């Protein structure tokens, strides 16, 4: 039982894969219940073939698998002088088909 | 491509970083510029003299034959007149200018009228004093030289300022003295490259024979470029090398049309701005004898942090705290990427010399003493290790007086003694012992010990300033007793010994080449972990964000860098035997580290449990390093703070 | 002397700003001790047998009838000593000389200059230039203990010119490019300031009248004073050590507080001061202690 | 009303005399026979030192301010010494007598 991680990030209007990186932080958070996650992953690589709104979705692997169809990015402004990569995304919700939790064992 | 250019190229880039590199410009940038050019300027002086400019017949006599005759018979106004039409238009310069001061020129010295490499010169940042006129030398404030043959307009428009007249070269002898002695030192001393004539300048070409006749083959042989489009004669270019001039053609490169030789001024200064030394090196054989040039002499240390690793490769790669390599500006070969590949395979390390393959086997246990392990994505798993060899680590201290009481030979173990000395309290002997070791390393051929003597010479200066001090004050309320263990012979020693000292000039007081084979060492040099404690502090605002919420360091996490930092920083200091340690502000940084490894500890033990952390323990566990650094570096009160939280 | 204040100002200045180049004669060889030319002159004397002319002559039939071995001999034992450094090479280090020009075969001043952090270059031979710069212009026993290897007779000094041309040339670029203070000159070198007069035709009102320091016992002349007014030399004795360390004392101390004494002068030395800082608009309280050191 | 800015003056108990003058920055307090410690410590700025006391033992400290006059005394005092060495303060802390054990004196 392992612990590394690799996420793929693709997009549901093709099945088409956008980057492949590795997990680094998860943040979370007839009455309602108020919970909220957002992930911070590491440098990465993007798709060449890209280059030539929509829904996007999220698989996670380590066998365990951990999906959900539902992120948005939220590419924020940085301003470094010394220079010399971040990507960061937030998970969504619908009405009818809420659902987020995809796991496999 | 030529490799005796190559090597040309190689001259003249180690030149350029060493900074004694001086660049000629001829009068082709003129042209480049679409200034206004001497030959019709001479047709515009047949034009009038004569009448007619007729066909002219525009010869090499009539070069100096013309204006000779417009001084004698139209008199000096006529010549002025004709200055102020035709050389009082203004445009702007070129790219030439900008890729001709990007190499940083120590001095720069031309022979055009115009002053577009004086803008240039402002425009590029940096000041340079302009020398063109006897009476300039006197003022010459910056050591960098804008030194100017054939003078400017700048002294207005009279004939004494200009210099175009035969007589005047005749003259020119008594004229500018001290100006031919600066071009015949700075064409002594520095490598100076040649650009922007056709080989006509024939009297300049006449001083470098002059210089030739009076040096042999002890002065160095000085580049042009030629921009003429045709193929160069290959019998006058060896005649050139037997004049001794290294020329380079354009066409040689490229070639097209004749007016394109602006784009070809571009070009082969295109090809030097780029000019890589791993560009070239295509065989492994080279790798392997190009690392060993670039490290081997990193032999005499004990440790080095693998953050100041990125110091020797340019910042091509990025060397991380847990060992693995990142490429991050390496745009040529992947000579890092291919090193590890010949470590893949015995194959190819069978296909090299033994004297090579003995010398990748001792980089190779150099590697696995600094703990360097592959690339990032060769990597797998890695394992955090702990070793301390210091003996002044484990508080050996009566072992230590028997090895200060032994027999002492090798001035590196000199060193190690005059660090044990210092740290066994014998600090005016401990500076005894290191002046000694300075005076024994005079001329020893190593100046690593001479620098790490002087580095810790002024530190027990400073040590036993600070003590003194601190004895005449509070330690008389203390102790009932003044107690002072010391006369004022050794420091008032010290303290004309160490009159005007500074620590930032010491890394300028080491040599060139010792400078270019060592630049990693710059750490050394009064703001000691200042930029170790900035990653220290941001880290820490890091650790602290993420401990205010629920998260999951996924990988690698932070405590593991702050861990690493310390332990690198900690046996690079002590292993080296540095005497910095004994400092506060590192007892500082130590204080800060732990204390946020404790903290990360407690949060890790005390946090809530969702279903993630159900679906992916690793508690933090004490050892005898971690007691020795919990002993060194701490004060009652702080660990009293760490028993409250 | 407000000769001797200004050239401390100027030489302060050029310290400052890299202008100044320290030439050494030989006068602070003696001040560390060493043996003295003009003994193995009356050595040459007595031996020979069985003028400033006869100052080389003497050495030239020495090499024309007893040979150079009796040369290399006798240099040998003259030559071999070891002595330490005086604080005169730590004074001049304190005003931390750019360049260092000398005619003293003794390199102890380089010892010292090595017990300073700083590097100089030795440049005695042809092939040096091709490879902070230690001019010896009479050269060194580096390489031997040859004659030919030093400067020894008038045909020496007759072939100056083409046996070291780069050495003279590059000497006189220093001697224009930099403010140039002349210490343990013994007035012997009238060819080096026979240069400098032929320099001086050259230079006229750019020539800035480096300083020689003189320090002969007796006070000098009116005609003396004429004689250095032609030549350019502002002019700064068995107790030359102590004299020496008097004027580079003040030279090296250069206190501001010495003129703050009246109210009224310091005012306009605070607005020289805080002149520039008009131009700003704003400043920070820290940024105050680097102004007044 | 305190302006929060007192001055301290550190004497002995031999003659009276005075070692040193400065002023405070942190003073903190903390903790059948009912047994309860209580633990003092000062801490001050670079003193004004006496050279005529320049030509174990017992030191008393005085610390006077102002409420609009409120003077605080402590009889019994260590200047315990910290040496410490760095690159380019003095702290107290308290003493209780076994005879009477007595630590705060306020004159309002």
């Amino acid at each position: 039982i392992q612990d590394t991680a690799d996420v793929y990030f693709k997009r549901k209007s093709d099945g088409k894969l956008v980057f492949t990186a590795e997990a680094q932080t998860a943040s979370f958070s007839i009455l309602k219940s108020e919970k909220e996650i957002n992930l911070t992953v590491k440098n990465a690589f993007f798709d060449l073939e890209w280059l030539a709104s929509e829904r996007y979705e999220v698989e996670y692997r380590t066998d365990i698998y951990i999906q959900f169809p539902n992120v948005s990015p939220s590419g924020e402004f940085e301003m470094s002088l010394e220079n010399g990569p971040e990507i960061k995304f937030e998970a969504l919700a619908d009405t009818d088909t809420d659902e987020m939790a995809v796991v496999i064992e | 491509l030529d490799n005796n250019v190559v090597e040309c190229i190689k001259e003249i880039t180690e030149s350029s970083r060493n900074g004694k590199l001086v660049f000629f410009v001829g009068a082709g940038v003129s042209t480049l510029s679409d200034y206004p050019q001497w030959w019709r300027l001479v047709d515009k002086y047949h034009e009038e003299l004569y009448g007619s400019p007729k066909k002219g017949n525009y010869s090499s006599d009539e070069y100096l034959r013309i204006p000779q005759i417009f001084y004698n018979v139209k008199g000096e106004m006529a010549f002025d007149g004709i200055l102020k039409d035709f050389f009082q238009v203004d445009k702007p310069t070129n790219p030439i200018h900008d890729k001709i001061l990007a190499m940083n020129p120590a001095h720069v010295i031309t022979t055009a009228y115009d002053n577009l490499i004086d803008t240039a010169c402002w425009k590029r940042g940096k000041y340079f004093s302009v020398i063109s006129a006897e009476e300039d030398v006197a003022n010459a404030t910056s050591s960098r030289y804008l030194l100017k043959v054939a003078g400017d307009f700048r002294k207005g428009f009279k004939g004494e300022n200009v210099v175009l007249k035969e007589d005047d070269y005749l003259n020119y002898d008594q004229n500018y003295p001290l100006i031919s002695n600066l071009m015949k030192t700075i064409i002594a001393t520095h490598t100076i490259v040649f650009i922007g004539y056709g080989l006509g300048d024939y009297n300049i070409n006449m001083l470098l024979n002059w210089v030739r006749k009076l040096q042999k083959d002890s002065f160095h042989k000085p580049f042009f470029i030629r921009t003429d489009p045709s193929p160069i004669e290959n019998e006058t270019l060896i005649y050139y090398e037997n004049k001794g001039l290294r020329i380079i053609d354009a066409a040689s490169l490229i070639d097209s049309n004749e007016y394109d030789y602006l784009e070809r001024y571009s070009a082969v200064m295109d090809l030097l701005i780029e000019s890589q030394e791993n560009k070239f090196i295509t065989k492994d054989d080279e790798v392997i004898d190009y690392i060993y040039g670039k490290i081997s002499p990193l032999f005499a240390l004990q440790y080095i942090r693998k953050i100041d690793l990125k110091h020797v490769f340019e910042y091509d790669y990025h060397f991380e705290v847990n060992g693995t390599v990142v490429r991050h500006k390496n745009k040529g070969f992947g000579y890092m990427e291919r090193f590890f590949e010949l470590k893949e395979s015995c194959d190819e390390r069978s296909k090299l010399s033994k004297k090579q393959y003995e010398r990748f086997n001792a980089l190779f246990n150099f590697f696995e003493k600094n703990g360097v392990i592959c690339m990032a994505k060769d990597a797998g798993t890695l394992n955090t290790s702990i070793e301390i060899n210091s003996l002044a680590y484990h508080g050996k201290y009566d072992v230590m007086k028997k090895f200060i009481e032994e027999q002492s030979v090798s001035i590196e173990d000199d060193y190690k003694k005059a660090f044990f000395l210092a740290c066994l309290g014998r600090w005016e002997e401990s500076y005894d012992l290191y002046s000694n070791i300075i005076l024994n390393s005079i001329d020893e051929s190593n100046g690593c010990v001479y620098y790490l003597s002087q580095i810790n010479r002024y530190r027990i200066y400073q040590s036993i300033t600070q003590a003194v001090t601190q004895f005449n004050g509070l330690g008389l309320l203390t102790f009932g007793r003044h107690y002072k263990p010391f006369t004022d012979e050794f420091l008032a020693r010290i303290e004309r010994e160490m009159t005007n000292f500074n620590i930032d000039d010491l890394f300028n007081g080491m040599p060139f080449e010792f400078q270019k084979k060592y630049k990693i060492l710059e750490f050394l040099s009064n703001q000691f972990l200042y930029d170790d404690t900035v990653k220290l502090f941001e880290l820490t605002n890091k650790v602290r964000s993420e401990m205010s919420e629920g998260s999951y360091s996924f990988g690698m996490s932070s405590d593991i860098v702050v861990l690493l930092r310390l332990y690198d920083n900690l046996r690079f200091l002590y292993e080296n035997c540095l005497w910095s340690v004994s400092f506060h502000e590192f007892h500082q940084y130590i204080r800060n580290s732990m204390s946020l490894l404790i903290e990360k500890a407690e949060y890790e033990r005390t946090r809530d449990i969702d279903e993630l952390g159900f679906s992916f323990k690793s508690g933090f566990f004490m050892e005898y390093y971690d007691f020795v650094n919990i002993s060194r570096h701490f004060k009652i009160d702080d660990i009293k703070n760490l028993e409250r939280s």
